[PDB]
């Protein structure tokens, strides 16, 4: 009869509880305190305009129906008591395909404090949309957003809030960076009210600022192209009595400029506007063709 | 007080409720109004001859059994009570794979009204198949659709219509595609006839 | 430490016209700036929260307009009891207030 | 709904003071409690922050090590202890409650602390 | 009718958490296979696909009834109400059953308590190919299975005399290889939890150099 | 209050019903009538030797335990009543990985006629295997099969039959062609017995 | 290119629960895996995984065994796609160190 008292506490706790009714349905407004701990900022896909993130998502609120009194002040319960109480229905406005992990059991945490405060934590991987504007590729900086809020609960029923100071709420781990091509500079939180066809909802916004690294595209495209241009300008020092040599010079450098441009344009997505690598390739192609026409004239 | 009263109201509403039978099972057909808020059109793939779109898809009808008058306000219930009410069996004829988003819970909404009206919304990402005519490609313009039909109930059991009939589909002008540009959109009501009966279609 | 610079230090105006007070931040404070009113020998009272959200119990003549860095408070058709000190304070980080703004008739 | 502070008093330079702020109408374990200091005809200055549910505090770097904020949930009060006083401590001290998008909506009545 | 009475008397006082003869002797399970097709044998991931009809049969003295009918032929409805062995394939990377249009399972109970349980499986098994002598090579790589939780002293497996049967062998998806035969093997393996009876089926394949000739040679 | 009478009807129908037994277990042979409406003949993957096909699959049989007498002559019930009664376990002999759609509700249809006839319809996507002999590529013709039958029920228990004339039973829609590389010429049905 | 690895493992956990203690029979009790939904099991998870699953042929691949002194033995068969970041500055003459984290 050592565990019978806790069974009695939990039975009295769930005796008379309706998990279809939010706390304070016609009496008050439900206050939810949110927190995000990013365990790894995943890879940023440029052709799909998306990114991956792995977070501990924490939500706290107050339910006056779950007050108890016993030898412990906090009950660290399982992940099956959370399905027998009311939990908020938070969704991500710009999420594409997220997963809530359940290996080996559902990764959820519930702690009830003796005055009625609940802490509810989940571990989940979110795949969100990041609309990018690629004029300055590959020297561009982005602000990838992450907006979440409540589905079906308007502003007069459920409102969100950060649990700590807004500059110290979204916390990114140190080893959590799976970025090969970008660089995470900082975070930026925000809060607002959007309005849709069912009413006005509260939306909590987070911005991650990314800055692309140029060190790969330099060696990939910018240096072979300049080398090809220099090799085209080499031809101006040869003697005109060897016409097939300079002819094969000109035509093969135009051919190599074509192969580098085709092999270079597969890197970035199928955007409909011109970038800065296209301007570089176009001006260099103009220089090689100008050299060839100069050879033709001389 | 104010909580147990509403608890008794919902318990009275859900006691003795047969989910096998539609509202007005032996009477006139029930009208169902549709709304779509398109969030994004993701990828128009020529090789797969399909396109993905995310939408907020909402349905509204009237169930005379879910009518209450003790409290005067609207009831937004938890999204798990939608397994105990009657909801229409709507499907998309031309889709290939689809799902309701399930983070952090199943993204669906139920909402009752004191006169009996029920609002039922889902957040659906679906990959619909549309066959393109690439004779003039790449200088061409395609037209492809999303079909919304009822599977089980014929046109003498259910009626479909756009809720507003011109403002039923919103969010199309804010959609940005990398390759295309939405020039126009149209809404159509229809009735199709199969070997089992006549079915409504939007 | 985010500092808030308020402008101007003082403004003298009559009754009935529109008046505007400005507040500027050094760093980023995204719509987390509140406006308080302090009458002589009293405690400050919250007027506007968020960036544009009237507190429950304030008249409709106060209006807030917000951004990422530049904020403004506009009072249209002032009265004889709307003369007090006005402070802008940020809450994106640990809270810091402005220098104040006297309003005289 | 209401915050009641202690009464004004004088203090000799080099002593210690303990100001109190009793909350009535709510529970202090739900919100944060801020202490603000105002000099005559100057701007407000933030002293420190206490989280009564957990117990951790933060202080302004100018007041770090000089002030100590504590709480007592039984009597529903919050205390601010000032030590090693100087002549530049003559000010008005306010006790504020956080709420509605980090706004400090409810303030006290303010105590006048003078150093002779 | 009377079959309802028989099924309700069989399921009264029945506990599906305990195997038959839980403290008497091990249970003997006879296994048969029918290979519909052996899919593409790609060497990139070191794997191959196979489609089979896996059939098991054993003796359960609690499902013994007296009646004038000899056999109950049932759906998959009663599969989850009696004891079923936990057979699993040790060398599979991914494997799934079939559910269209109704779960493809079969249960048959006899007059003396003999139960036969059959289900259709699609397995993606792995076999390490030593790719020397390529493309003039021959392989023989297995499909193994055993019980997961029951050691040798609790469940013993045993082939029948007509164990593995192949189909037509011409409608199979073997492009680069050619099926030539098979052979069955039984062994006992040491594991941290105990001794397990493991059964193996080796398929012998030979690579036909008909594609690599006009591809590279 | 016209919902209590139909509730009493459905409760009398399900009082003592055993869905583990086929209709006519001791007296006759269950005869199921089948029908296929192809809404779109999907793409044929020649590199994998398989094809896709989207169908309405209809079955009909007679269950003498579901006779009733009420104001309606046909009950167009839900897709959650079909799980409490007996339904045949048809499977595709050459299907690879088929799916049954679940959007927004399970795409199933159950109709019960007053005399005991049941109509049961599903919408599903079959992915079947088509063995090809590519000796005359790319000037070849094929005949892709689709074999289905009963699992667990022999010939003396459950038999299948076409519901209409065999030439008019499998019906392909007009605009139901997602083919880019081939040209559908026609259909061909047959029925037989396999000795397993 | 994806910066990850896949591994199949037999993952076993052993603890001692005094409520599952018996003395009337002298043998160990291997139970059908369906009883694992009626017992308490620890909420172990892997921090650096991307997609995991328990195999499901012919049944759910797990094992539950009770011993007379209360020792419970609980085994799973998992296929984990764990993520590890690689330092490719010395490619292809490189050595990579990556690990799998097991936490509660
Ligand atoms: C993390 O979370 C993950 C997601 O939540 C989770 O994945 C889930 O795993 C669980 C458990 O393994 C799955 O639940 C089971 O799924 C089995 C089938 O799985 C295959 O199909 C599902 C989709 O399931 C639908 O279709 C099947 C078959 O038709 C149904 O059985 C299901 O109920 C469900 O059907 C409904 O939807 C249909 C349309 O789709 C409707 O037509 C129908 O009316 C229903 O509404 C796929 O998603 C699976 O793919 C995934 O999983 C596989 C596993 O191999 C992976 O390999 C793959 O990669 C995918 O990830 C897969 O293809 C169900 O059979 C099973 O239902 C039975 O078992 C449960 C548990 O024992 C019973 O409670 C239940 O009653 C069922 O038993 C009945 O039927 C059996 C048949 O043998 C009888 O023997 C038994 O007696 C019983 O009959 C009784 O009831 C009958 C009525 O139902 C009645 O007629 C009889 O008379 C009798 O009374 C169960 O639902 C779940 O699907 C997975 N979800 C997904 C999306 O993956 C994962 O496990 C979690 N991980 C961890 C570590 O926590
Ligand atoms: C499959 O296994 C069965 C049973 O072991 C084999 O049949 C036996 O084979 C051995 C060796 O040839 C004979 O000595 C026995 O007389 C056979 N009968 C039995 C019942 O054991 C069968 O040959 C095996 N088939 C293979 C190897 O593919
Ligand atoms: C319930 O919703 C309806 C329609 O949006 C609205 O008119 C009504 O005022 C709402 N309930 C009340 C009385 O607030
Ligand atoms: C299919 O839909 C039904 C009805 O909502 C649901 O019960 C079932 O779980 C769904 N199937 C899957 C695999 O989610
Ligand atoms: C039960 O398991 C324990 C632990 O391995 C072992 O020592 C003991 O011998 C087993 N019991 C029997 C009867 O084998």
């Amino acid at each position: 009869d050592n565990t019978t008292v806790f069974t009695r506490i939990l039975d009295r706790l769930l005796d008379g509880y309706d998990n279809r009714l939010r706390p304070g349905l016609g009496e008050r407004v439900t206050e939810v305190k949110t927190d995000i701990f990013v365990t790894s900022f995943g890879p940023v896909s440029d052709h799909d305009m998306e990114y991956t993130i792995d977070v501990f998502f924490r939500q706290s609120w107050k339910d006056e129906r779950l007050k108890f009194k016993g030898p412990m002040t906090v009950l660290r319960l399982n992940n099956l008591m959370a399905s027998k109480i009311w939990t908020p229905d938070t969704f991500f406005h710009n999420g594409k395909k997220s997963v809530a992990h359940n290996m080996t059991m559902p990764n959820k945490l519930l702690r009830i404090t003796e005055d009625g405060t609940l802490l509810y934590t989940m571990r989940l991987t979110v795949r969100a949309e990041c609309p990018m504007h690629l004029e300055d590729f590959p020297m561009d900086a982005h602000a990838c957003p992450l907006k979440f809020g409540s589905y079906a609960y308007t502003r007069a029923e459920v409102v969100y809030e950060w649990t700590r100071e807004p500059a110290r709420s979204v916390v990114v781990a140190e080893d959590g960076s799976r970025l090969n091509q970008y660089d995470l500079l900082g975070q930026t939180v925000d809060s607002g009210i959007v309005q849709s066809s069912t009413g006005e909802y509260v939306v909590m916004t987070t911005h991650f600022h990314l800055k692309r690294k140029i060190g790969y595209f330099v060696i990939q495209t910018y240096l072979p192209c300049i080398m090809t241009v220099i090799l085209s300008q080499v031809s101006f020092w040869l003697n005109r009595e060897s016409v097939p040599a300079r002819t094969v010079f000109g035509v093969t450098t135009v051919l190599t400029m074509t192969t580098l441009s085709i092999s270079a344009r597969n890197s970035l997505p199928k955007v409909a506007y011109a970038t800065a690598m296209d301007w570089f390739i176009a001006v260099c192609y103009a220089f090689v063709f100008s050299a060839l026409i100069e050879f033709a004239t001389v | 007080s104010n909580m147990s009263l509403v608890k008794e109201t919902v318990d009275r509403l859900l006691k003795g409720y047969d989910i096998r039978l539609r509202p007005d099972f032996g009477g006139p057909p029930v009208a169902v109004g549709m709304n779509i808020d398109i969030a994004s059109i993701d990828m128009v793939s020529e090789v797969n001859m399909d396109y993905t779109l995310t939408m907020y898809f909402q349905q509204a009808w009237r169930d005379k059994r879910l009518s209450y008058n003790v409290i005067p306000l609207n009831l937004t219930l938890d999204n798990r009570v939608a397994d105990q009410l009657w909801v229409p069996d709507t499907y998309f004829l031309n889709d290939k794979k689809s799902f309701v988003h399930g983070v952090t819970v199943k993204n669906r909404m139920i909402r009752l009204h004191p006169d009996g009206t029920v609002l039922y919304g889902l957040r659906i990402t679906t990959t619909a198949a549309c066959m393109m005519d690439l004779r003039r490609y790449p200088l061409d313009e395609q037209n492809c659709t999303l079909e919304i039909e009822s599977y089980g109930y014929t046109t003498d059991d259910i009626e479909f219509y756009w809720r507003g009939d011109d403002n039923a589909v919103t969010g199309v002008t804010k959609i940005e595609l990398p390759q295309f540009s939405i020039v126009d959109y149209k809404l159509i009501t229809k009735k199709v006839v199969f070997s089992t009966g006549s079915y409504p279609r939007l | 430490n985010i500092v808030m610079t308020q402008s101007p230090k003082s403004m003298s105006m009559s009754v009935g016209e529109r008046v505007t007070l400005s507040c500027k931040a050094s760093e980023y404070v995204g719509t987390y700036v509140s406006w308080y009113q302090q009458k002589p020998e009293q405690s400050p009272k919250l007027l506007i929260y968020g960036a544009s959200n009237r507190y429950t119990g304030v008249p409709d003549r106060f209006t807030g307009s917000g951004s990422a860095t530049d904020f403004t408070l506009t009072i249209g058709s002032v009265q004889a009891e709307d003369l007090a000190d006005y402070h802008c304070g940020q809450s994106y980080s640990y809270p810091t207030f402005g220098a104040g703004t006297k309003l005289e008739l | 709904v209401q915050l009641q502070q202690s009464g004004a008093e004088l203090v000799k330079p080099g002593a210690s003071v303990k100001l109190s702020c009793t909350a009535s109408g709510f529970n202090i374990k739900d919100t944060y409690m801020y202490w603000v200091k105002q000099r005559p005809e100057q701007g407000l200055e933030w002293i420190g922050r206490i989280d009564p549910a957990n117990g951790d505090t933060k202080y302004d770097p100018k007041f770090q090590g000089k002030a100590t904020i504590t709480t007592d949930t039984f009597s529903n009060t919050a205390y601010l202890q000032l030590s090693s006083l100087t002549s530049e401590d003559t000010a008005v001290y306010y006790c504020a409650r956080k709420g509605l998008r980090w706004a400090m909506d409810y303030w006290g009545q303010g105590t006048s602390v003078t150093v002779s | 009718g009377d079959v309802t009475v028989i099924l309700n008397n069989l399921l009264e006082g029945y506990d599906n958490k305990l195997r038959p003869d839980i403290g008497v002797k091990p249970t003997l399970i006879h296994t048969d296979m029918y290979v519909n097709s052996i899919g593409p044998v790609n060497a990139i991931n070191m794997e191959y696909t196979i489609d089979i009809f896996f059939a098991q049969t054993w003796y359960d003295r609690r499902l013994k009834f007296n009646s004038t009918i000899k056999v109950l032929r049932l759906n998959s409805n009663m599969v989850g109400k009696i004891w079923i062995p936990d057979t699993f394939f040790r060398n599979s990377k991914k494997a799934d059953a079939h559910w269209i249009t109704t779960p493809n399972r079969m249960l048959r109970i006899w007059n003396d308590g003999r139960v036969l349980y059959t289900l259709r499986l699609t397995i993606d098994a792995e076999c390490q190919l030593q790719l020397h002598n390529f493309p003039m090579d021959e392989h023989s790589c297995p499909l193994e299975f055993s019980s997961y939780g029951y050691p040798r002293e609790e469940i013993v497996y045993q082939w029948k005399r007509s164990s593995v049967e192949v189909g037509d062998t011409r409608s199979w998806r073997l492009y680069q290889f050619s099926f030539v035969g098979l052979r069955n093997t039984t062994e006992v393996v040491k594991t941290t939890s105990g001794d397990y009876v493991v059964m193996s089926v080796y398929f012998d394949l030979s690579r036909r150099m008909g594609y690599f000739t006009i591809q590279t040679y």
